[PDB]
């Protein structure tokens, strides 16, 4: 998990659904 | 994008069963290996360490990951989120370092026909936590207000206090890939190749080479998925969501057969050595 910013609602959702790694 | 960023129902149906099966097989296999070891030389100590760290890796990886499919909400605490990735990375580190130590030991067994093994195992178990420490201070739950739900993502925060943590998070995927795939795989392959050259019998050579190939093949997809997410994710292409969706698919598959590599070590001992064959036999 790593996102450029906390304003785009796509990366954060992806890390919500991703695995813990 | 359109917003089809979701996990397929068929994917959940297959993956729950597959993950449960590999989890149970791993726990029974590694527990039996540890019990047999308990009931004494450097190879035995290293195999015991590999089995113990393997059990830790499965019990810290499979349960929460398979919980992430049914609920995908993370109702746990902030400290648990801050801690679990650290333990997972430590387990991976000790696993790969134990594989490295085992390869070196098997080379020296045929090339140069326990205190040193203990001082080389304490070094492994401290180096792993030393290198996994940065993971423990990065993860943090943040509740982002999605357009329709109140998320609780436990992620690596893009904005954090320490500057070194930002510098590391810049290339976390690269460093992880390097240290946990390239170094152990390359060192194991080099040591086993020199070992086989010194010996030449062929059964042991094919055994060690097949073990190395199995390790590489079963550990590649996680690093591949992380690298793809790092380098192939863009900002102004409508396909991004689909790619991300596909990433999730690949990512989960990795973790599954990542644990498969975990359980390949006990089976490899059952299929090769007569002593362990008899040990597991009854």
């Amino acid at each position: 998990c790593s996102c450029s910013s906390l304003m785009d609602k796509e990366c954060v959702y992806f890390c919500h659904l991703d695995i813990i790694w | 994008c359109q917003g089809p960023i979701e996990i397929k129902e068929t994917f959940k149906y297959i993956n729950t069963v597959v993950s449960c099966l590999v989890f149970v097989l791993g726990i029974i296999g590694n527990s039996t290996l540890l019990y047999i070891i308990y009931k004494r030389n450097g190879p035995n100590i290293l195999i015991a360490s590999l089995a113990l760290g393997d059990l830790l890796h499965i019990v810290i990886d499979i349960p929460i990951n398979v919980y992430k499919l049914l609920a995908e909400d993370w109702p746990f605490g902030a400290e648990m989120c801050k801690l679990v990735p650290f333990i997972q990375k430590a387990s991976v580190g000790i696993t790969v370092l134990s594989l490295c130590a085992l390869s070196i030991d098997r080379y020296r067994a045929v090339a140069s026909w326990p205190k040193w093994t203990a001082v080389e195992i304490v070094l492994i178990w401290v180096v792993s936590v030393v290198l996994a420490v940065p993971e423990a201070i990065g993860f943090d739950i943040i509740t982002m207000d999605y357009k329709g739900s109140y998320l609780r993502i436990c992620l690596l925060h893009p904005v954090q206090k320490t500057a070194f943590m930002q510098f590391y998070k810049t290339a976390k995927d690269w460093w992880l890939f390097s240290f946990y795939f390239c170094l152990p795989l390359a060192i194991t392959a080099f040591f086993y190749t020199l070992m086989t050259c010194e010996m030449l019998r062929r059964e042991v050579a094919k055994t060690v080479f097949c073990l190395v190939l199995v390790f590489a093949l079963c550990w590649l997809p996680l690093h591949l998925s992380r690298i793809l997410k790092l380098t192939l994710y863009n900002q102004n292409d409508p396909n991004r969501c689909e790619l991300l969706s596909f990433l999730l698919v690949l990512d989960y598959i990795g973790i599954n057969m990542a644990s498969l590599n975990s359980c390949i070590n006990p089976i490899a001992l059952y299929l090769v050595s007569k002593r362990f064959k008899n040990a597991f036999k009854s």
